[PDB]
């Protein structure tokens, strides 16, 4: 059993990083949504990832979309990706849904599940999860620039409301991953989402007993 | 004994030596910075 | 004796090579270990960056590239008793602890002094002090030894980065198990820090 | 000549001790133009 | 380890020539250094002029030849301190000081007992003990070494000369560094000497 | 062309001998020639003694030891016609007149800027002009030529000597035939002076 603890394997299969909603009834009448790739965006996720210093991998993302009774009609979906460092929309119709540079799916809901793979996009060698430094505050300690992969906006193709939410359930899988640096298991809680801070309430990493001496819980 | 005999020559040239001997006792334990400054240079004036 | 962080010596790059004026070694402020303390960790290279040559090529160069040799000296009687993990960890990002979410610029960068430990236990960064050992160490066990060297390499996601800008690794030397002695033995037990930069290279000169 | 570090002892030994410096020539070392000593 | 006074070792004349009854070790009476010593001085070979078969040797023969080897060993603890400066003086003429200008017999031959320094800065010769070090000599450390051995050929200006009327030279222990220790240790740490004259020659018996 | 001064290279001595950091050409602020100017002269190495990385070594070396390469350039039109004598003094001490017998710091070294004559006729130090050819020199005839190079080796009583206390060799720039022109021209004309130490050596690094 060696293939089971490999970092390939560790990082394999593809887990949920966002459940995107695509709001347009009663007064949310957006008809689009702007979701920034998170590979941390739950902490399941954020603590297996935080157990290496650097990675490099390609990303395939798979949509999940559904309306909110867990009908597919046949509503057609865009889902454009914004490369790092493109301008997002900023409404239902603006020009940015046409730019041929940001990549764009269509595809239904009554369709399986789009996928696609986005490759390794840092300008670094591999992505960073600890920059113990300044980009040049306080708040950008830590912050390095290099680890955005771009952003996921997706809209129904339609000219006015269609008065119905679509939910977007996004998995990933991360692929061809090569990790450095090992680092120790975050112990404490995360309290907040680019930075490691911990509450001042210290838990012991070990579970507690009555006595050095006594073999129960 | 060189610092005598340069007493008796009116210019010397060359290097020198200064051994430094410790007489603490044998559980004695500790670190000095013996520094050596240039004739140009003034004396510092931090460890540092 | 000498351990090597992840069993590369540091290398050149296949920019400014300094050959003796730089490669010399760096004692810094010694540290008294006392009953009560927590710990110390020194950014590199934060620590050099205003101290000597290396101080003046890493504020006069816009980018930098150096491995790093630290000696972790400790003058201690065979009546002192006490055991300190001296880790290298690299990219050591400093956590602030709040009821202040935020860490200071004198704790994410102490410069030459260094910064003490407030939570030791945490190496305040949220991550178990018992797990640091997947990080380059040693152990200095007061009735075994009283020296650490470890040789830590370039390790970067760039070829070249900023010495100003960005810390490569933090040297955090905590004691473990606390320094204890009888009435009459020094309260204090220093511990000297020697740093040795090596294939130091420098790059945009003004 | 610094402190580097503290004067560190066990118990039940002198704090204080002495250190005796030694000065000579090297090999290099040369005199020239006799002259009578101050003393 | 043993030194050789100017590089020599001492050897015959190329006249009474004793085996083993006269190389023997000859163990002098012990001295306790204190921390007030100033330091003690023997004349040889007036230290062994009524001492064993060298004493009545000395005493009963005209003329006398023989080289000397000297142990000055020190018996201390690791929590004793001090520096002993061992010299071996070619001619150690005494010199009186007046505010007397003239040395006692007890002072110029001190006998096997030995004579105790007055001004040891000047080595009771107006000579400074700080370039006493231009004669054959040892170090004690207490905390390096325990023992001195300086091994002297005969030096004189004549083949020969009488053992009772002329010393050769003079041995002097003097405490550089005073003895030092804490409460509880020995007041005082014994310094014993050992003389084995070497290739003695005697002439004139009766 | 280049003008080698009594007919030596500058070379090594068979210390710090720095490679590109200051073998680099150190061009100096231009002066305006006009019609009524006397000249100028800089005291070497006072001109580099706070000028980059040659000014930073030395300042903080006890003694030095360098060659030099001058360039004068001069940048005047083909209707502007003068003579500027351009001389290597080696040793030019500066001499005062009075009708005030020593002359100030600020004439001794003038530094990077440069002093102006106030006597070129005797070279403001007791000297004829006219004979200044036998130290080495090049003439800039506006109408044939409007460089000159000279190649100065280390010339010295004594093989190494402090940079900021003593002055090897003066540079002199003189206009010999005074410049003049015609309404419309330029009424001045740069002198550039372009210094390329060469061979630097350095001791004493605080």
């Amino acid at each position: 059993g060696v293939n089971e603890a490999s970092v390939e394997h560790f990082y394999s299969r593809a887990g949920l990083v966002g459940v995107v909603e695509v709001k347009d009834s009663g007064t949310s009448q957006d008809g689009y949504t702007v979701w920034p790739i998170d590979v941390m965006g739950f902490v399941q996720q954020r603590r297996k990832l935080e157990l290496s210093t650097y990675m490099r991998f390609d990303a395939e993302f798979t949509f999940v979309s559904n309306l909110n009774d867990s009908t597919t009609p046949g509503m057609l979906l865009q889902y454009m990706y914004v490369p790092p460092g493109a301008p997002k929309p900023d409404g239902r119709k603006s020009y940015q849904w046409q730019t041929a540079t940001n990549p764009s799916i269509f595809a239904k809901l009554s369709d399986p599940p789009p996928q696609v793979s986005v490759p390794f996009m840092s300008p670094a060698s591999a992505y960073q999860w600890f920059y113990d430094g300044y980009p040049t505050t306080n708040l950008q300690y830590g912050q390095c620039p290099n680890n955005m992969m771009g952003h996921f906006a997706i809209r129904t193709v339609s000219e006015s409301t269609t008065g119905k939410n679509v939910h977007v359930r996004v998995y990933m899988r991360i692929k061809h991953v090569r990790a450095w640096v090992p680092r120790p298991f975050r112990s404490q809680a995360y309290m907040v989402k680019n930075y490691p801070t911990y509450s001042q309430t210290i838990s012991n990493t070990a579970a507690d007993r009555a006595s050095i001496t006594t073999t129960d819980y | 004994m060189v610092g005598q005999i340069c007493r008796y020559y009116t210019q010397w040239s060359g290097s020198l030596k200064v051994t430094f001997m410790f007489t603490g006792s044998f559980m004695a334990t500790g670190k000095m910075l013996i520094a050596y400054t240039p004739p140009g240079s003034a004396q510092p004036t931090t460890r540092e | 004796n000498i351990v090597l962080s992840y069993g590369e010596w540091p290398g050149y790059c296949p920019p400014t090579r300094p050959d003796v004026s730089v490669n010399r070694f760096y004692t810094l402020s010694t540290k008294s270990w006392k009953t009560e303390s927590t710990g110390w960790y020194w950014k590199f290279p934060d620590v050099l960056n205003d101290t000597g040559v290396f101080g003046q090529n890493a504020q006069f160069h816009y980018l930098y590239r150096s491995g790093f040799c630290m000696h972790v000296q400790c003058n201690a009687s065979k009546f002192h008793q006490g055991a300190l993990l001296v880790v290298v960890i690299p990219e050591f990002v400093v956590a602030a602890s709040s009821p202040g979410l935020y860490p200071d610029f004198a704790h994410t960068n102490p410069g030459k002094e260094g910064q003490v430990f407030r939570d030791p236990y945490v190496l305040d960064a949220g991550i178990p002090l018992s797990q640091a050992l997947v990080f380059p160490h040693q152990w200095i066990n007061l009735r075994t030894n009283n020296c650490a060297t470890i040789i830590m390499p370039y390790v970067n996601a760039l070829p070249f980065d900023s010495a100003l800008n960005h810390s490569n690794f933090g040297l955090a030397v905590i004691p473990i198990s606390p320094l204890k002695y009888c009435n009459g033995a020094t309260t204090e037990v220093p511990i000297t820090l020697t740093i040795a930069p090596l294939n130091s290279e420098f790059s945009g000169l003004r | 000549i610094w402190y580097q570090t503290n004067f560190v002892v066990p118990p039940d030994t002198p704090s204080e001790a002495n250190i005796i410096a030694l000065g000579a020539a090297q090999e290099n070392f040369t005199l020239k133009l006799c002259k009578d000593t101050d003393e």
